[PDB]
């Protein structure tokens, strides 16, 4: 058998080349962090995307030499139980919400329950969630203008008070920030309730435009990874 | 007037149920009781094909039973020579999300697809010597979940937009479209003659379509949750579906009704892939609990297990000659058992 | 609304599925049984073959 | 130490019953070191999941300890239980040289594991990019080699004696055997190369890791409140207390001998040397067995008896 | 065949009381968390309440707690929503839904527009 040996050597040469290319692609892939840009309706997802700068739209931004992917899942139907299982390997699930849409149907309990569903999924028990809350300006403006019926529409708003350990930026009086902080103890309530220690939620109530919006995804993809590493070493 | 038609629909459903009940003189177990058991089935890994970087999600065998193709979430579509473990090809995909894979029966073309809505056809043996997308079939508004060739030209795709399609690759237009489902469509299976094919959906129902005419001939509604897998009986007059109910079920086409159920009280995890052997006496199933199972399709008893994976058996397939069974798992490995 | 058209097509398709010919589940079970019995001799997984003829060894 | 002419090899002033028990204990130590390192070197290579680069340090720190148990320790078992070599002279230097090589390799692999963990929890995004197989294999190679040269060019070339009184050297022999003798310059040089630098790196790298873990525990508790003071205290206490208690006694008593002209009665030598060897015994008990993933993989090895619970059939 | 049928509905003057019964057939009831959602006239589907497998875990939408009482009877394979002290804005088409999978706390798509395991719903009108 000599032609057999010739074919075997040819296949081994092809395998060697393929493995060299795959090693190069692994050196390029291990240094690339995936993400996801879940949009719970018309909640940002159009201006926030431009600060991180026809199905999955894949953008590739680079912060401090790190290579972040980002996957604006769009044109997918509003039935997520099947394709939300494919994003369990991502380091974070950027979840954008319309925090001023509370009293506007409801875009704050079709997105507050979506967070619950993601949290408790058996494949996404490991995937953290970075949680942007767009339109905080609109929320605060409505509250100051008297448009806030969050005392009857979310009637569990009487026992609520601005946390005395608050960090309110100027222009948001104690009463107006009651809204932006009110939609921080709901998602945090869900996170506290379910609980496993394996995945964490990072809330970032901000406006619809800021340069401190890639610096938040970076600063929390750093902490997600620190905690994932401190946990797999039985270190914390 | 809507209720005036709902009443007629209910009456027709009642007629169908009455016909099915009349046609169920006995069950499969009563007629299989006096058959020799298959006994324990011990099969151990024979090859472990390494080289993938992320959770492999699809795979398919060539008609020669030797060449294999696998698709991973890292963007790689690798074509292995399973006999020698060599890699015959490595195709880099445009989209890192590839949910399907298909080796053309002639072996010339390959197909992939995923969350990019597009089915990419790769020509393996261009005169140049490299792999280049022959055509990107577009027109789906969901996500490809399983695509299968009928020939070097035609292809059949199932998408998450609740519809299937029959594409003519030479033009790129959908030769036909199947719109009967009401949930996603998560798998496919072509008849040996390829005149019929069944689609399992997330509405907890399988449907049988005729490729030419293009309308569901029968609907099978025995399940109670999402159907993640489906494959025919080698003779084409029966098939098996696995769901998130944690039960495989063998339906028949000429009886138009469920024939058998494969479940165990100790199993509550979802099924992700089913397959048969060259004879049809062994229904292999791949679960979410890191392992598989091998049911005696006629006794419904667990004839064996295949526990060698780590994360999840995302695809499972037997060769056209039955000489091996390859399981591609989320741990980025294909294990070829026999 | 398109709901009426959807209902009409569903009724038509139920009519199309209800007017097919069926055979007793005993007959279908017997056919599957006969197929498995006839092809059991050609199923390597069911009846393991010698390691000499097993190309994966 | 006051050399003599005719060495008294009958100095084994022990009863057969008690020296046999000492042999039993020492061979128990040998078997533990063999078996643990063999498990951590077979299982880390068999499973394809346990192939991450950080596992190729533990699979190379298990090799050094396995070699130490195989072709080093017994020849010190006999020397300690009988006070008499009984294996010649040319096997002496190539014994107290391979011993130094393998001890330094083990402790250097400890230091490099600490470095890896540092880049794992102080530069997490650029961790898998920078701790690639190339750099980790370079670490393996340097750890394996540099001690090899520093031992076989320092023992064979009788450079430990060099720079020290030969009368005290031949005297420090005390019948010769293989009493390792370190001059002051060589003593401190070995103290630094083998222990002080790896030990200082491990301390300065695990202090930061423990601080980071404590801060992270504080943040998590404060956030999601609606550990033996931590899980970083217990595990790092094991990891560093084992190393300190097992190694520091020997080196502190080895570099302190040349300066004080201490005769170091042989019982102390034996007990401290055997603490040193207990370190190689324990390395896999705290770097591979202590961590679940490894234990679960090993349990999956013994799959002929146990059956998985499939997520324990969890249900609300 | 999964089949959810709702009963109870029709005109109810404000402040009146009603009861919605969901009869579920074609699956094992006691294994799936059951939801009630609603679609107001012209608006989109809006989650109203849930109840877990055993009935121990319950949750309501913001404008409903203390006013609606949800329960389930697994022996009779049935779900119940007692609508007490109705307001005019509570008029809507109420839908009975089941989470897609058994033994899960996640209930992803019950609010979706084309869910498969949701009933045809019943009309609730609140006006004099
Ligand atoms: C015999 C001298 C040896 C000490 C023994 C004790 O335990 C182990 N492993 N080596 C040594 C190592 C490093 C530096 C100096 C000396």
């Amino acid at each position: 058998t000599e032609d057999q040996r010739n074919e075997e050597k040819a296949q081994r040469e092809a395998n060697k080349k393929i493995e060299k290319q795959l090693q190069k692609d692994k050196q390029v892939y291990r240094a690339t962090h995936r993400l996801l840009l879940l949009g719970a309706g018309e909640s940002g997802k159009s201006t926030i995307v431009k600060q991180m700068r026809s199905g999955i739209f894949e953008t590739k931004f680079q912060v401090d030499k790190v290579n972040f992917h980002m996957f604006d899942v769009g044109a997918q139907r509003d039935e997520r139980r099947k394709w939300i299982q494919c994003f369990n390997d991502v380091t974070a699930i950027i979840f954008v919400v319309a925090s001023s849409s509370y009293n506007m149907t409801n875009r704050l309990q079709e997105a507050l329950k979506l967070f619950d569903s993601i949290w408790n999924n058996k494949w996404l028990r490991d995937t953290s969630v970075i949680l942007f809350l767009n339109k905080q300006d609109l929320l605060a403006e409505k509250v100051l203008a008297g448009k806030s019926k969050i005392e009857d529409y979310f009637p569990e708003f009487a026992r609520y008070t601005t946390p005395e350990d608050a960090t309110p930026e100027p222009g948001e009086d104690p009463r107006v920030t009651r809204a932006k902080y009110f939609i921080r103890d709901e998602f945090l309530r869900i996170s506290t309730a379910s609980g496993d220690g394996r995945h964490y939620c990072y809330p970032h109530f901000t406006c619809s435009v800021d340069t401190e919006n890639i610096r938040r995804v970076f600063n929390d993809c750093r902490d997600i990874i620190q905690r994932m590493h401190l946990r797999q070493y039985e270190l914390l | 007037e809507l209720d005036q038609l709902r009443q007629e629909a209910e009456q027709l459903k009642n007629q169908i149920r009455d016909a099915r009940k009349a046609c169920a003189d006995a069950t499969l177990s009563q007629i299989t009781n006096n058959i020799d058991p298959v006994g324990r089935i011990q099969m151990r890994t024979r090859r472990t094909l390494r080289g993938h970087l992320a959770k492999i999600y699809a795979m398919h065998w060539g008609t020669d039973s030797r060449l294999l193709v696998s698709a991973s979430q890292d963007g790689k579509l690798i074509i292995w020579d399973s006999y020698t473990t060599n890699k015959v090809h490595a195709i880099p995909l445009r989209s890192s999300w590839v949910m399907t894979c298909a080796y053309a029966p002639s072996g010339n073309y390959v197909a992939c697809g995923g969350l990019d809505n597009i089915c990419s056809i790769y020509n393996l043996k261009t005169r140049e010597g490299n792999v280049r997308v022959s055509r990107e079939l577009a027109g789906h508004t969901g996500y490809l979940s399983c695509c299968r060739f009928l020939d070097d030209n035609q292809i059949v795709t199932s998408s998450g937009d609740t519809t299937c399609a029959l594409w003519d690759i030479e033009t790129g237009q959908q030769t036909t479209t199947f719109t009967g489902h009401t949930g996603d469509v998560m798998s496919l299976s072509l008849a040996p003659d390829t005149r019929l094919f069944v689609s399992g959906a997330c509405d907890a129902s399988a449907k049988l379509w005729d490729v030419r005419e293009g309308m569901c001939r029968q609907t099978f509604t025995g399940h109670e949750s999402d159907i993640n897998a489906i494959c025919f009986f080698p003779n084409g007059n029966a098939f098996a579906t696995g769901s998130d109910d944690a039960t495989c079920r063998l339906f028949d086409l000429r009886a138009d009704q469920e024939l058998m159920t494969y479940s165990h009280d100790n199993i509550i995890c979802g099924i992700t892939s089913v397959s048969f052997s060259k004879s049809g006496r062994l229904l292999l199933a791949g679960y979410d609990d890191f392992n598989c199972n091998v049911w005696d399709a006629l006794k419904a008893d667990r004839a064996g297990v295949l526990a060698g994976h780590d994360n999840r058996v995302s695809c499972l397939g037997v060769t056209d000659d039955g000489m091996a069974v390859a399981t591609g798992s989320w741990d980025s490995f294909l294990k070829i058992w026999n | 609304t398109a709901s009426i058209a959807q209902a009409r097509k569903l009724v038509e398709q139920l009519k199309m599925e209800a007017n097919i010919d069926r055979i007793k589940v005993s007959k279908a079970a017997a056919d599957l049984m006969a197929y498995c019995e006839a092809h059991a001799k050609e199923d390597p997984l069911l009846t393991p073959v010698p390691a000499s003829e097993n190309p994966f060894r | 130490c006051h050399n003599i002419i005719n060495i008294s090899c009958v100095k084994n002033n022990w009863s057969n019953d008690v020296r046999a028990s000492l042999y039993s204990l020492m061979v128990l130590i040998i078997l533990t070191t063999l078996v643990g390192n063999l498990i951590v070197i077979v299982s880390i290579s068999h499973f394809k999941q346990l192939h991450t680069p950080t596992n190729w340090l533990i699979h190379s720190m298990a090799t050094v300890d396995f070699l130490l148990g195989c072709l080093v320790m017994p020849y010190s078992m006999v020397r300690s239980a009988e006070h008499c070599w009984y294996f010649g002279e040319v096997f002496c230097k190539i014994h107290t040289s391979t011993d130094i090589m393998l001890s330094s390799a083990s402790i250097w692999h400890l230091s490099f594991i600490s470095i890896d963990r540092y880049y794992a929890v102080c530069d997490p995004l650029r961790y898998k990019a920078k701790m690639n197989i190339l750099v980790i294999c370079v670490m393996i190679f340097i750890s394996w080699s540099v001690p090899a040269v520093f031992a076989f060019g320092m023992i064979f070339l009788e450079l430990n004696f060099k720079g020290a009184e030969e009368i005290y050297y031949k005297h420090v022999h005390c019948r010769g055997g293989c009493s390792v003798f370190f001059s002051k310059i060589s003593g401190v040089l070995t103290f630094m190369t083998s222990f002080y630098i790896p030990g200082s790196i491990m301390l300065c790298v695990y202090y930061r890791i423990y601080l980071i873990a404590k801060e992270q525990a504080r943040l998590i508790s404060d956030a999601n409140q609606k550990s033996k003071e931590r899980k970083a205290v217990k595990t790092l206490g094991i990891v560093m207390g084992v190393f300190l208690i097992c190694w520091c006694p020997f080196f502190i008593c080895t570099v302190m001998d040349p300066f004080l002209h201490y005769i170091i009665p042989p019982t102390l030598n034996d007990v401290l040397i055997w603490f040193g060897y207990l370190n190689s015994t324990f390395n896999p008990m705290v770097y591979a067995f202590f961590y679940p993933w490894f234990r679960k993989a090993l349990k999956m090895m013994l799959f002929g008896k146990i059956f998985q619970k499939d997520s324990s059939r969890c249900k609300l | 065949q999964v089949q959810l049928q709702e009963s109870g509905g029709g005109l109810v003057q404000p402040g009146g009381s009603l009861r919605l019964s969901c009869a579920a057939s074609g699956f094992t009831f006691s294994n799936y968390k059951m939801n009630w959602v609603r679609q107001a006239p012209g608006k989109g589907l809006e989650w109203v309440s849930d109840i877990s497998q055993s009935g121990a875990s319950i949750s309501y939408t913001g404008s409903v707690k203390g006013r609606f009482t949800i329960s389930r009877d697994n022996a009779k394979n049935t779900l119940y929503l007692q609508m007490n002290s109705l307001k005019p804005e509570d008029t809507a088409v109420y839908y009975c839904a089941r989470c897609p999978a058994p033994f899960t706390r996640d209930c992803f798509d019950v609010t979706s527009t084309t869910y498969a395991y949701r009933g045809q719903g019943t009309q609730v009108t609140v006006s004099s």
